[PDB]
């Protein structure tokens, strides 16, 4: 019992910057910072932007601010905590079953807004800051435009994918894959986070 | 066979 170690908070290491015409990942906090912050749960850094870099001890992944809500995996995240300038936040919404989480979105954050224009060309932004379209193809499933092998994709859990007009349309989650190459993806829509919070 | 693959 007297040795029994604790997890750390999720930290924000960085941002995809999507504030102009390029689309870019920043990065914020090195590898010692981020170790440090993740055991005390403090992070006293300015939070900008919809689409955060988030660090475990073991993964890298993306977290998405939608409605005033920081959105990501619960295949990263777990039930994890997030640093923040008052020490570690515990999470407003887990759903092991939807492979969601949710914590208040940190103060400086921006919020992207629930899509309603019920469309199916979307794009997909990824850990790398690219913006890949996806055509749409069930409540959950979209398909590339051009097939990726699956390194591509890893760590862009927890990133969004967007409508024409900019509003969140889902979550992604998981590449959908044959002999390691993404034909498609899977992803959490944003309805579904939107029956969460209500 | 086509799989998920948590990312
Ligand atoms: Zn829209």
């Amino acid at each position: 019992m007297a040795s029994m170690k604790k997890k750390g908070s999720v930290v924000i290491v960085g941002r995809i910057n999507l504030s102009g015409d390029t689309a870019y990942a920043q990065q914020t906090r090195g590898e010692e910072g981020c170790q440090e912050t993740s055991q005390t749960g403090r992070d006293k850094n300015q939070v900008e932007g919809e689409v955060q870099i988030v660090s475990t001890a073991t993964q890298t992944f993306l977290a998405t601010s939608i409605n005033g809500v920081l959105w990501t995996v619960y295949h990263g995240a777990g039930t994890r905590t997030i640093a923040s300038p008052k020490g570690p936040v515990t999470q407003m919404y887990t759903n092991v079953d939807k492979d969601l989480v949710g914590w208040q979105a940190p103060q400086g954050s921006r919020s992207l807004t629930p899509c309603t224009c019920g469309s199916s060309d979307l794009y997909l932004v990824t850990r790398h800051a690219d913006v890949i379209p996806v055509r749409r193809r069930g409540d959950s499933r979209g398909s590339l435009l051009s097939p990726r092998p699956i390194s591509y994709l890893k760590g862009s859990a927890g990133g969004p994918l967007l409508c024409p007009a900019g509003h969140a349309v889902g979550i992604f989650r998981a590449a959908v894959s044959t002999r390691g190459v993404a034909k498609a993806v899977d992803f959490i829509p944003v309805e579904s986070l939107e029956t969460t919070m209500r | 066979q086509e799989r998920e693959v948590p990312c």
